[PDB]
């Protein structure tokens, strides 16, 4: 029944986290106790044998094989190269029956995704970085999938639309900011759905008594905002375009793919997986010419 | 039937007859006016034939948006 605090602000002004302790020890556990250990990685010569490899072209064969071992263990369980693959012919993207193997298509945009996250949006992952672990979590699918439902989601901040900001930055009305109060109801809906996210409060990003101040509020807002920045390209480039590579039962009412948001990689917890770091295990998915000065190790 | 008025007070009774009336004329009024087809004060004029029709869709107007630019 005891509390954990941990302080985000200056004295005295209440910028506080609060966790139920024994809550949060369940939860960390569970992390842990199934928490998936890398393989060790090594270092061959010659020339690479590949028939239909389009993405991970520039890896060493060793760490080709050593990147498809992870790629089961997060996404199937270990060793299960039969998920993707045509077992017989791993260079088919179809099935014998000629219908295609639409996990293994998926799988080389994942790549690409990936990859993307990795490299243009280091200023939101850092060297922390994203694995298929990290929404996979060693199952097809991952938490927070989302699909189209109404005009007024506001779910749709992280796909098509940009503007959230209410607060006039002035004294006294003016032309330049005409929010209705029902925006501002809006905007906090989507706060709300961003502090479950993390396991947070508000106070984890604004001193309260000016939401719109960023001198006032925690460096942890300017990560956020590149959070929504990189979920629109996550979306908009990636996920919602594989609508007609997935079975019907994979799509929403409307038909559309299934879409990423916060909780995705985040799990209710402040960094995934309590910032784990694997990214720098995995120099296939780094997107980088170095994660964090060690140099990629292309061929 | 006169002697209603013998068990009713018809002080009390007109009363509640004026507010009764009063009431179900202004909530048909107000009903009519929020209407697409009877809005008579923006649109009274128009023929009978180009009045709307089967405008019954629950959300016929965008629900957020900014308030009107402001002058
Ligand atoms: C586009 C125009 C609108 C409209 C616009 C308005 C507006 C605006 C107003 C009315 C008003 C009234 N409307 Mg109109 N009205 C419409 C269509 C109807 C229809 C229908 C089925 O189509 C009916 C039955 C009515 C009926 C009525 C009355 C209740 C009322 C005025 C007379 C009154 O109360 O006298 C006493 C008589 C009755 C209640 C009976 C009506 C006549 C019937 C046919 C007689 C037979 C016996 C009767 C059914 C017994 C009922 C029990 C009662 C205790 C008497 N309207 C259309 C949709 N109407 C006014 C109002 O609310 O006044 C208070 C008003 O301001
Ligand atoms: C699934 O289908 C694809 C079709 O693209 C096959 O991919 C082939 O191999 C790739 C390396 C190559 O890049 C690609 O262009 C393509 O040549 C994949 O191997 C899977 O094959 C099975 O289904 C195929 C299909 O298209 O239905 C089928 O191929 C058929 O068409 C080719 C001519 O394009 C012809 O040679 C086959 O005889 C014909 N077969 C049938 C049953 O219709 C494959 O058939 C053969 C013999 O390979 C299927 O694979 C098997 C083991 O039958
Ligand atoms: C999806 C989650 C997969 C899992 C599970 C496994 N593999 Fe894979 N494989 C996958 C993709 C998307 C690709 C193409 C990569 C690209 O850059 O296009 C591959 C490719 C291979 C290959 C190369 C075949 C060739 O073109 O010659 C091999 C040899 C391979 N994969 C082996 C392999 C093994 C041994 C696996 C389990 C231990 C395994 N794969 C799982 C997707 C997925
Ligand atoms: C979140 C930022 C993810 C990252 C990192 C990875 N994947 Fe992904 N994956 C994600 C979503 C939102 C979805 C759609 C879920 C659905 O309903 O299908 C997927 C899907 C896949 C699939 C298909 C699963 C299925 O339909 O059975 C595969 C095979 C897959 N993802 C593979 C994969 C790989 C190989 C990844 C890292 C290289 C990877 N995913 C990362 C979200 C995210
Ligand atoms: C980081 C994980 C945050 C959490 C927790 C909360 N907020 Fe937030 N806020 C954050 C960002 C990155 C932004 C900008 C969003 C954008 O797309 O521009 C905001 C913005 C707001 C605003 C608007 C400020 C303005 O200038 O009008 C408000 C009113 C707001 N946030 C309120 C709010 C509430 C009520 C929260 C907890 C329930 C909350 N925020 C948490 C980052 C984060
Ligand atoms: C995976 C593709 C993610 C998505 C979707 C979101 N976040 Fe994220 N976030 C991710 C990683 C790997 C990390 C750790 C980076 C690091 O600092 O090492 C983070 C971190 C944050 C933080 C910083 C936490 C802190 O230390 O204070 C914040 C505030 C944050 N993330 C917010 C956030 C929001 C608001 C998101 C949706 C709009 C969001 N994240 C999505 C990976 C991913």
């Amino acid at each position: 029944a005891a509390t954990d605090t941990v302080q985000v602000g200056y004295r005295g002004t209440a910028m506080e986290q609060n966790y139920d302790h024994g809550d949060l020890k369940t939860k960390f556990a569970q992390v842990k106790l199934p928490q998936s250990p890398p393989p060790a990685g090594e270092s061959p010569p010659g020339p690479l044998p590949w028939k239909n490899v389009q993405v991970l072209n520039d890896i060493s064969i060793a760490e080709f094989n050593r990147t498809m071992i992870a790629m089961s263990t997060w996404v199937a369980g270990t060793g299960n190269c039969a998920y993707c693959h045509n077992v017989a012919a791993f260079q088919d993207d179809t099935l014998p029956n000629g219908k295609p193997l639409y996990t293994k298509i998926v799988a080389r945009r994942m790549l690409q995704m990936t990859r993307n996250i990795n490299g243009n949006y280091s200023q939101h992952v850092k060297n922390t970085g994203v694995t298929c672990y990290t929404c996979h979590m060693g199952k097809p699918l991952p938490n927070g999938l989302w699909f189209y439902s109404s005009q007024t989601d506001y779910l749709r901040h992280y796909l098509d639309r940009d503007g959230a900001r209410v607060i006039t930055q002035g004294v006294a009305p003016s032309n330049a900011n005409r929010s209705s109060t029902k925006q501002a109801e809006w905007t906090y809906a989507l706060m709300i759905s961003q502090s479950r996210s993390l396991g947070v409060n508000c106070t984890y990003c604004h001193n309260t008594r000016q939401f719109a101040s960023w001198r006032e509020a925690p460096p942890a807002r300017v990560t956020a905002y590149h959070g929504i920045l990189m979920l629109r390209d996550v979306n908009q480039n990636y996920l919602a375009p594989l609508q007609p590579v997935y079975p019907a039962v994979r799509l929403g009412a409307m038909g559309d793919a299934p879409k990423a948001q916060c909780v995705t990689c985040h799990n209710g917890a402040y960094k995934p997986l309590y910032g784990a770091q694997m990214a720098k295990d995995f120099p296939a998915m780094w997107g980088r010419a170095d994660w964090n000065g060690v140099p990629f190790p292309g061929i | 039937m006169h002697r209603i008025w013998l068990m009713y007070d018809p002080r009390r009774v007109m009363v509640a007859l004026v507010g009764f009336l009063a009431v179900l004329a202004l909530v048909i009024h107000f009903v009519l006016l929020s209407s697409q087809r009877y809005s008579w004060i923006e649109n009274g004029t128009l023929g009978a034939d180009q009045a709307p029709v089967g405008a019954s869709a629950p959300a016929a107007a965008a629900e957020m948006s900014p308030l009107p630019p402001g002058r």
